[PDB]
């Protein structure tokens, strides 16, 4: 979440 | 910039910017643990691949180290500098990205639970936890450490010690401690989607 980002 | 003659070979991948989402994951940067990403060399990596989106069709894969954002070394970046360096405004995004392999047994298991049945496993690790690994005490990932023979995951079969989780039902858990992972997998409900690797035996 905090480690991994989506874009 | 050479970051050639490596390991693995290097290559710029351009996603073109008409409109909507690149459609990739990325996990690391200097100030994080990306584990099982790079274990011996941190750095930013591909973590997700949307199928088939536009980082799909552009030949990007699960796996890749990116090096260089539009010329930009990233190689040291933290993990912001990294996603604001992708979420620039750019005629087109040039992405120098190293072939690293994805990590080994990358897989990921749909569980069905009978209405009333549990799960049957526990887990170890987590961040800030007792270490997980006991090939690695700086891993502070999440492991499979029990399995019960008669529970949805024992007679799925397909779970067993020593796997690494990586996401549950969509939710990463990278970075998260032992009972935020704990809680996440409680509240799976009827079908546990989970994402995991090889971990250790």
């Amino acid at each position: 979440s905090w480690f991994q980002t989506d874009l | 910039a050479a970051a050639l003659e490596g390991p693995y070979p290097v290559e710029e991948i351009r996603l073109p910017r008409a409109g909507g989402p690149l459609g990739l994951s990325i996990v690391g940067g200097s100030d994080h643990s990306s584990h099982p990403f790079g274990v011996q060399e941190p750095g930013v990596f591909i973590s997700k691949v949307l199928p088939r989106g536009l980082a799909a069709r552009s030949g990007l894969r699960v796996g890749d180290r990116i090096l260089a954002v539009n010329g930009q070394d990233v190689r040291d970046a933290t993990h912001q500098e990294a996603v604001s360096a992708l979420l620039r405004p750019c005629l087109e995004l040039s992405l120098l990205v190293r072939r690293d392999p994805a990590p080994p047994g990358l897989r990921e298991l749909c569980i069905q639970k009978a209405p009333g049945e549990r799960l049957g496993i526990s887990i170890r690790g987590g961040a800030r936890g007792h270490a997980g690994n006991p090939r690695d005490p700086t891993d502070e990932g999440i492991f499979i450490s029990k399995v019960s023979p008669t529970g949805a995951a024992g007679r799925d079969g397909r779970l067993r010690v020593g796997l690494r989780l990586l996401e549950v039902n969509q939710q990463s858990l990278l970075g998260l401690t032992h009972g935020e992972a704990v809680q996440l997998l409680r509240s799976v409900g009827d079908t546990l989607t989970v994402l995991v690797c090889d971990g250790f035996e």
